[PDB]
DNA sequence: TCAAGTACTTACGCCTGGTCAT
RNA sequence: AAGACCAGGC
DNA sequence: TGAAAGTACTTGAG
């Protein structure tokens, strides 16, 4: 009933299995799906009811309703709205949001008057595509196809205005969690924080911090090893002692206080650390007077005691640790939680208890695409109940009557929405600075691997211009997580990460069930317990927050883990962490927290028997699937902090078997190895025979390699799309490559490739290409360009018409050619158009005509494929106009190999001139050998020896990272057998002389890829062409004629030339000359009429003695702004 | 070295002189509560914090399946083959690299360092 | 050299450490056994460029000074070597453990970072994860150098 | 302009140490060419004093401090009389004190006056700055942009004109410490957009306003970027 | 530099009113060796003992002596200190600590600084600024024979 | 005179492009 | 028309 | 979540 021998096949079985079920989106789609059933009417109905007032109107909204995403066209006529109609129309793929609001009114006539407003419009939510509120859910692959969308497209994005936004995870702290840090020069020995928020229902966080005063006299007290904590509460100005917070919640006497800190009085290191704080809060002794020093030291001290009071009990029950609680008598849970913060606090100081390190992932939360929209929705509906109640203020002051349906402008909810997901900025317009940037990106449709990426990837909200080098580092808890390789390399790096391809992240679960259970299994909630046992005791936290001590860890620990097994009670997100040490047991049911299945090893047995890997071999029509091995206790979800507790196998027939014992007690195995890399990293033949930097240039630059990156690219009107003619799947391949969809849709060709030196126009980086092999379409790509124009009326009389310009009929005219264009002014396709000509031909009205049309980028020389007319949200007429050039690759294309060995074309060669071999095959491709030896990718020599190997023999090469199966000697030997040196060395003729190489080269087919980056698309020269129009220097940009900059650094190695000429030439001559006629007297420039010549300095009344003085513009400029700010920068000629 | 609280407000004692009798005394500062000293230390301070680590270990620790166990050391107590062994995992330990065992098998707990 | 550091840990385990002046217990015993693995690394790495032919093309732009040196050879075919964050074996990023893989207090070569295998024999899973922890280094200090360099 | 309150007596333009003490001779022989050092050292002599006298006069100084854009004069041990030891040292005040410094004394300060006088850092005529500088932009001919000093510009002509209206007018001699603020801000956020513990200038859309100093100030500046 | 800390194993204030009683039996030995010369005896002494115990090996690998440490606190706290050392053959080293008042009879009652919380601070002081040896500001020093 | 606070600043070179809202 | 942001390159 | 280093001012402390 075990799998010996047979795991290769049983482990890629359940691997298929979990993509089957699961995708590569997964994490967004369940996010998404969660905000939308579950956070949005959360948020509706936690807002409090609109109550004003003599008549009482209260409004409360009862249930929200979302439906399809649906277009109302101009008119208003509702209607199904596809994906595809939304890219090509500029719309935003979102479904209408209904909230059922009851409105009462009370006339204290003893009847009140309840109407109620079903199915009320508040705004439209953009729908992720492919969610389960999206229309594509539930569609075959035929139906797909008959709306134009790509069955292998995952979804996971948004669209907004046509554009696809893509939602990044945002990092975060993890909530309601106590952490102990010890800052370097900080006035605090050890920190305490504890980030509380009250079960995500409602406000963001409320951060308490618990410190001990360094180690320095303060003043009369401190005469021991280091001492006086102090507490630092939200909305309160400085410092208050800890035990006065601790009188401020009811316990007086320094015993209580010591209980609900110190939970075994026998230890005196601790009460020595404690006594001090005690000794500091002596005077204070009473709850009131404790209220009253924490009130005083408030935002703004009341004016009277009693006031004071009431705000410092406000600030302790609502905004000190509301995840503890909110409502009454939480004084005392309040009191246990902060007491466990000094508890913790003092094992730190002590050393009993190591300090916890932020880049811990069980330590993180991911915010995706549910929590931040849940974060941006809760705002903005805070935003719309407080307009609605302007309204209803400002019409009741009448006393008339009150209408709901003009009340709600459902504008704020779409704008916002739309606004965020399409600039980024999370937050308010408004307060843009104050929002997070960079959240939805524009996702990337380079390449099919690259949208996986993009839909996969997570992001460090700390500063990229920060040197420190600890956050963008690889931790350890990061394994089977997030990739190890793909890492944006630049400023980004270790920041921005992306997803394990088995990494899961919670979508998040009321921990009410689990609550009630340990009710239910005995436990002692803190209300009833005895602060005596609770030393022996185990604390049990839920979601941060301390429910109470349990007496049995081993018993209710087996249960639990149990229950999940059977999807009983506890649903397979939850996770359970046993601290042994500390005592104590953590449940968390949050969203955010990163996981991945695990196999369960029982005894030091796999659970995962040879009947579970024979049902899911008949996957198909016998309804077992991933969930079933998940029901059945197989497999297991476990995120960081819960594998901290784990026991992991890395391979079951290797590790659990009995040999020289190293370890016996395994708890878990892992599925497979391999999945510790994300989707860019899968692609990577051999990558544990690589360096790890080439294994991160590589997980790079497959997102910039070209294939087909979608099946419907010809529906597609996207700016910067790329085509391959003959893409071709890897002949070597990872087991992964099945799961990401690569062969479907993959970049790049295997290409015979010869490392050797033949010309030297392969040394460095660069490769020789066959001109032969690319004249018969090796690494031919199309290019696709789409123009969009919009005809819009803005003025009372100026307009915007699609026409043909006629030669006078338009103010404004280019030199250009509108032959072209049609009667409706565009294009027909199939016109080839060259450099300079016009697009689409628009005409301004000007209060005739002014020429607005569009012309190509310069020198594309392409062919116009596709023209699309339709209405955008306006009505008005739009177009957008796909030309395609076909690029055929060039001596300055960048190409690149699974094993981040990038370079240009160096030359090509026909096929006389290409070494050849015996049989006559000349390298599609020769690179250097002196690329390999310092960057050691030995997994590019061994692809190129198993794909000569998988060529001749027929198969497709296995390049599984760790297979311990598949060596290079076995390779050799496969080889051999077909007739060639098992080393892959092949004997070369010169092309030119036809004389044998004396050197054997080393040829093989390796999977080549042909990267974004060509030369016609940066190649740029300037010569005295545009200028800017404040500082009067040429433009920037290639795309704007712009010249390059000299930059400081160039004008210190000018300096360094000793070439002051040449400097001045690029600093004054080249860039912007100038001249200004400045006074003699004074230094200021002067009134000089060139025409009149009437030169004249107001302010010396000097007419005669004006000087001509040569200076750059920018000078100029920059002494007029120093003049501006009353500094007079007095230019002396004498 | 320990700290003695009232036996009337529940408060803190600190420590007092006698002047007549010459007697130790730890006496409220809250209210009028004495009471004779028995230790007749007031303040400890191991600046070489030399302290038995057992002391500091739970039995339970045995129920981890992440450390380490041997056969080779038996259990002092009941003498039992298996036992699971770690180093201090605490810090200001001075410079310490010795081993922990704490015995395996249900409700014995014994921990020892060799 | 694993049996040298089994040793080493046993010596530490049974308190016969001897510590070094002006270094912990600690600090002799990764002293000691940074010794150890880079002595091994040395010698694999002699071992295996005595093993090239004058055909050998690693060997050819080595001694040429074209590209490469002596220690990409003896990774490339003897032994990657250990890898190192900040200057020290891989930390333990977990409690007491570098990856769940390895049980508590392990101080062995292998749960530290030391990569028995070397490129062309491929590296096990634990080995490429602390690889990459090592590289990452190298990208953090390539890509925060350049702005204070500049400066 | 606040150190060179503190080396002068307030109400009573004159160095609190005199030119012909010694002291201010050894400054002076020291500094020949080195107007800060100057400034620097007389400063340090003129803080430790408390009184206008060697000189002429003989009354107890403030102590200046400055709160974001509004100075305050502490006027602690004040004799008694009209007292008030917290004032509002408006920039009116401040331009009455240094226009009569002397330009002997402005040039013990290390400020020459043929080049600067005191006074004249106390803006009563603002530059405007040419339309070259802040360009006008042309959007299809139909509507004209403006630069962020243009709109910076209009707000100081808008508060300029509502307090030189409610000057005419008389206004309720609170309404004109108002305006005279806002004038305030407005005329230091042209120049400066950056200064701790202030609102920051937003012409719309919430984006600040990009003033000379940003102009002028790091890289992508106009020194750095553009010379 | 080596304050005291660096060379002291445990520090305990006892409460002894009357020195030969000694509640520490291992100190009965020799203190009664140093009572029978009273240094001010009679006249009144802080009953609370100041118990400092001196690590060996600390102290061996500086060449410290007691009578230096004895002589340190001495230079550094006044007459108004008095201080006892048990021997360096004694198996444990020991540093007895008083706060012997000026008793120059009558001569600020609210300047009393209690005893007992006095000799808490004059411990601290001690451990932290005792200068024993060396420079400050030199935390380490290393001592090799060059090879370069 | 001093010295310990607290406010306050200041670090990327060049290049590409795209999108978005003024 | 030139700003913000984002992505990327070396 | 998470910068550090210098400095000029400012303030009680002598
Ligand atoms: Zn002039
Ligand atoms: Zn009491
Ligand atoms: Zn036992
Ligand atoms: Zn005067």
């Amino acid at each position: 009933e075990i799998t010996p021998d047979l795991w290769q096949e049983a482990c890629w079985i359940v691997i298929s299995s979990y993509f089957d079920e699961k995708g590569l989106v997964r994490q967004q789609l369940d996010s998404f799906d969660e905000f939308i059933q579950m956070s949005v009417q959360r948020i509706v109905e936690d807002a409090p009811p609109i109550d004003l007032q003599p008549p009482r109107y209260l409004l409360k909204f009862e249930q929200i309703y979302l439906s399809k995403p649906t277009h109302w066209e101009r008119d208003g006529a509702p209607s199904p709205m596809m994906p595809n109609e939304a890219r090509l129309r500029n719309l935003t793929y979102s479904a209408p949001l209904y909230v059922d609001i009851t409105k009462t009114v009370i006339k204290e006539g003893e009847e009140q008057l309840q109407t109620q407003h079903q199915k009320t419009f508040i705004g439209k939510i953009p729908i992720m595509l492919r969610s389960t509120y999206c229309l594509l859910n539930g569609l075959t692959d035929r139906d797909l196809c008959e709306l134009n969308e790509c069955p292998l497209d995952p979804g996971g994005y948004f669209i907004i205005n046509g554009s696809e936004k893509v939602l990044i995870a945002q990092e975060k702290m993890a909530t309601n969690t106590v952490y102990v840090f010890a800052k370097k020069d900080s006035k605090y020995a050890y920190t305490g924080e504890c980030r509380s928020c009250l079960e995500n229902s409602s406000r963001p966080t409320s951060t308490i911090w618990v410190s001990m005063l360094a180690r320095g006299g303060q003043g009369a007290k401190k005469s021991a090893i280091g001492q006086r904590i102090v507490a630092t509460l939200p909305y309160i100005k400085q410092e208050v002692p800890i035990i006065i917070v601790f009188r401020a919640l009811g316990f007086v006497s320094d015993r209580d206080i010591l209980e609900h800190i110190i939970y075994d009085f026998e230890d005196p290191e601790m009460m020595e650390m404690v006594k001090p704080s005690l000794d500091e809060a002596f005077v204070i002794q009473e709850q009131n007077v404790a209220l009253n020093f924490i009130g005083s030291r408030g935002a703004k001290p009341g004016v009277t005691k009693e006031k004071r009071i009431k705000y410092a009990k406000e600030v302790l029950q609502k905004e000190m640790l509301p995840h503890v609680g909110v409502s009454d008598f939480c004084e005392t849970k309040k009191a246990y939680f902060l007491g466990y913060m000094v508890h913790r606090l003092l094992l730190a100081a002590l050393g009993r208890r190591e300090l916890d390190d932020r880049d811990h992932y069980g330590n993180k939360r991911l915010d995706l695409a549910g929590p931040l929209l849940a974060f941006l929705f809760r705002g903005m509906f805070k935003n719309l109940l407080k307009e609605v109640r302007i309204y209803a203020q400002k019409f009741i002051d009448r006393g008339k009557d009150f209408n709901l349906e003009l009340a709600i402008k459902t504008r704020i909810i779409s704008d916002g929405l739309k606004y965020s997901l399409a600039t980024g900025n999370w937050g308010d317009q408004k307060k843009a600075h104050q929002a997070r940037a960079g959240v939805s990106q524009v996702l990337n449709r380079l390449t099919f691997a690259s949208t996986l990426s993009h839909l996969r990837r997570l992001n460090s909200p700390i500063g990229r211009d920060g040197k420190l080098a600890k956050p963008r580092q690889l931790h350890n808890t990061l394994w089977g997580m997030v990739c190890p390789a793909e890492t944006p390399e630049g400023h980004a790096v270790g920041l921005v990460k992306n997803l394990a391809l088995m990494a899961y992240i919670s979508v998040g679960s009321q921990p009410s069930p689990i609550l009630e259970f340990l009710e239910e299994w005995s436990m002692e909630n803190l209300e009833e317990i005895s602060p005596a046992a609770i030393a022996d005791a185990t604390k049990i936290f839920v979601n941060g927050c301390w429910v109470g001590i349990h007496k049995d860890p081993e018993q209710l620990m087996n249960t639990l883990r149990k229950l999940r097994r059977q999807m009983d009670i506890i649903v397979s997100e939850v996770s359970m962490i046993r601290d042994i040490r500390e005592r104590e047991i953590r449940i968390y049911t949050d969203a955010g927290r990163i996981c991945r299945p695990l196999l369960i090893v029982e005894k030091q047995k796999l659970l995962l028997k040879k009947r579970h890997i024979d049902q899911l071999k008949e996957r198909e029509y016998n309804n077992y699937s991933w969930q079933d091995l998940v029901a059945s206790g197989v497999v297991e979800y476990i995120d960081t902090l819960e594998e901290e507790t784990v026991m992991l196998a890395m391979t079951p027939d290797d590790l659990q078997e009995k040999e020289v014992a190293y370890c016996s007690t395994y708890t878990h195995c892992e599925i497979h190895p391999s999945m510790i890399l994300g989707v860019c990293a899968s692609i990577i033949p051999f990558p544990d025979h690589n360096q790890s930097p080439r294994n991160t240039y590589q997980s790079a630059m497959g997102k910039q390699a070209m294939g087909v990156y979608i099946t419907n690219f010809h529906v597609r009107m996207d700016t910067l799309a790329h085509v391959l003619y003959y893409p071709q799947k890897p002949l070597v391949t990872t087991r992964s490559m099945e799961y990401l969809r690569f062969r479907e849709l993959p970049a790049g060709i295997n290409s015979i490739v010869a490392i050797a030196s033949y010309t030297g126009y392969n040394q460095e980086d660069s490769v020789i290409m066959n001109r032969s092999a690319v004249d018969r379409g090796f690494f031919r790509s199309v290019f696709y360009r789409s123009y969009k124009e919009q005809e819009s009326k803005k003025g009372f009389d100026q307009e915007e018409v699609f026409e043909k310009p006629t030669r006078e009929t338009c103010q404004g005219m280019r030199h250009a050619i509108y032959d072209k264009l049609d009667d409706d002014g565009l294009i027909a396709p199939g016109v080839r158009v060259s450099g300079d000509d016009v697009i689409i031909g628009k005409t301004v009205t000007l209060p005739t005509k002014r020429d607005c049309s569009t012309f190509l980028r310069t020198s594309e020389t392409g062919i116009v494929d596709q023209v699309m007319v339709t209405l955008n949200q306006e009505g008005y007429k739009f177009c957008k106009i796909r030309v395609r050039s076909v690029r055929i690759p060039q001596i300055g294309d960048k190409f690149a190999s699974r094993h981040g060995q990038k370079g240009t074309c160096g030359i090509q060669y026909r096929q006389e001139d290409m070494p050849f071999t015996c049989e006559g095959i000349t390298p599609d491709i020769i690179i250097n050998p002196h690329a390999i030896p310092s960057r050691m990718t030995i997994g590019h020599l061994i692809e190129c020896l198993q794909g000569k190997v998988s060529a001749n023999k027929g198969e497709i090469g296995d390049a599984t990272p760790f297979n311990d199966a598949v060596n290079v000697q076995k390779i050799s030997n496969l080889l051999s057998d077909y007739g060639y040196h098992l080393r892959g060395n092949e004997v070369l003729y010169n092309g030119f002389t036809g004389r044998k190489i004396t050197s054997q080269i080393f040829i093989g087919p390796t999977y080549y890829q042909r990267l974004k980056h060509m030369v016609d698309d940066k190649i740029h020269s300037r010569a005295r062409g545009p200028i800017q129009i404040l500082n009067r220097q040429p433009m920037e940009g290639r795309s704007r004629d712009g010249g390059l900059r000299f930059g400081e650094m160039e004008r210190d190695c000018q300096i360094a030339h000793g070439a002051a000429q040449f400097l001045r030439e690029r600093l004054f001559e080249a860039s912007d000359p100038y001249q200004v006629h400045v006074c003699n007297l004074c230094g200021i420039m002067a009134i000089a009429n060139t025409r009149t010549h009437t030169y004249e300095c107001r302010g010396c009344r000097n007419k005669t003695q004006i000087s001509l003085v040569r200076m750059p513009y920018a000078c100029k400029l920059l002494f007029q702004e120093l003049m501006s700010m009353s500094i007079a920068p007095r230019m002396m000629s004498v | 070295v320990g700290i003695r609280f009232c036996q009337e407000c529940n408060n803190m004692l600190y420590p007092k002189e006698d002047k007549e009798n010459r007697i130790l005394l730890y006496a409220c500062r809250n209210c009028d509560y004495q009471q004779e000293a028995d230790n007749s230390c007031i303040y400890v301070n191991k600046i070489t914090h030399e302290v038995d680590e057992l002391t500091q270990i739970i039995a339970d620790v045995s129920q981890d399946p992440t450390l380490p166990r041997t056969e080779d050391h038996p259990c002092q107590k009941c003498g039992h083959k298996e036992a699971v062994f770690f180093q201090s995992h605490s810090a200001r330990a001075e410079d310490a690299m010795r081993l922990y065992y704490v015995c395996t098998a249900p409700h014995c707990g014994h921990r020892w360092t060799e | 050299a694993k049996q040298d550091v089994i040793e080493v840990i046993e010596k530490a385990h049974n308190n016969e450490l001897e510590p070094t002046p002006g270094n912990t217990l600690r600090q002799t015993f990764e002293n000691q056994v940074n010794r150890i693995l880079n002595d091994a690394r040395d010698k694999t790495g002699s071992s295996a460029q005595k093993s090239l032919s004058e055909y050998n093309n690693f060997k050819s732009m080595v001694v040429s000074g074209a590209k490469g040196s002596k220690i990409n050879i003896s990774q490339v075919i003897a032994v990657v070597g250990q890898q190192n964050v900040e200057g020290k074996r891989i930390p333990f990023g977990f409690k007491h453990r570098t990856l769940p893989h390895f049980i508590k207090d392990d101080y062995g070569p292998e749960s530290r970072g030391f990569v028995e295998n070397s490129y062309l024999a491929g590296l096990t899973p634990t080995e490429f994860f602390f690889h990459a922890m090592g590289g990452r280094e190298g990208l953090i200090d390539t890509a925060v150098k350049t702005a204070e360099t500049g400066y | 302009t606040m150190k060179v309150l503190r080396c002068v007596c307030f109400f009573c333009s004159k160095l609190l140490v005199d030119s012909n003490n010694p002291k201010i001779k050894d400054i002076l022989a020291k500094s020949k060419g080195q107007p800060k050092k100057r400034l620097t050292h007389v400063y340090d002599l003129c803080k430790g004093k408390n009184i206008c006298e060697h000189g002429g006069c003989g009354r107890y100084q403030p102590r200046i401090r400055r709160s974001g854009l509004e100075l305050y004069a502490e006027w602690k041990h004040v004799n008694e009389d009209s007292q008030e030891k917290k004032i509002l040292l408006s920039p009116e005040r401040v331009h009455e004190i240094f226009k009569r410094i002397s330009d002997e004394e402005c040039f013990v300060l290390g400020m020459e006056p043929r080049y600067a006088r005191p006074e004249w850092m106390i803006v009563t005529v603002l530059p405007v700055p040419p339309l070259s500088v802040r360009p006008a932009v042309v959007m299809q001919g139909s509507a004209r942009n403006q630069d962020d000093l243009t709109h910076k510009l209009a707000d100081i002509v808008k508060i300029n004109n509502q307090l030189r209206r409610n000057e005419q007018n008389g206004a309720a001699a609170h309404v004109i410490a108002e305006d005279v603020k806002l004038l305030q801000f407005h005329v230091a956020t042209m120049v400066d957009n950056e200064l701790p513990g202030l609102p920051r200038a937003m012409q719309k859309s919430g984006r600040p306003l990009k003033s000379l100093k940003q102009r002028l100030k790091g890289k992508e500046g106009r020194v750095r970027g553009n010379l | 530099h080596t304050t005291l800390r660096k060379v002291t194993a445990n520090t305990a204030i006892y409460y002894d009113p009357n020195p030969q009683s000694t509640v520490v039996a291992e100190d009965q030995e020799w203190v009664n060796v140093y009572y029978e010369m009273p240094d001010f005896d009679v006249a009144r002494i802080s009953p609370w003992l100041l118990r400092v115990e001196l690590d060996r090996k600390h102290m061996t690998d500086r060449k410290l002596t007691m009578e230096q440490i004895a002589e340190k606190i001495n230079a550094g706290f006044g007459d108004d200190l008095n201080c006892i050392f048990n021997d360096d053959n004694a198996e444990k080293l020991v540093l007895r600590i008083r706060i012997m008042n000026s008793d120059e009879n009558k001569m600020e009652v609210v300047d009393k600084m209690d005893d007992d919380v006095f000799l808490r601070c004059i411990e601290s002081n001690m451990l932290t600024d005792m200068t024993l040896q060396g420079i400050e500001q030199i935390s380490k020093v290393y001592m090799h024979l060059p090879q370069t």
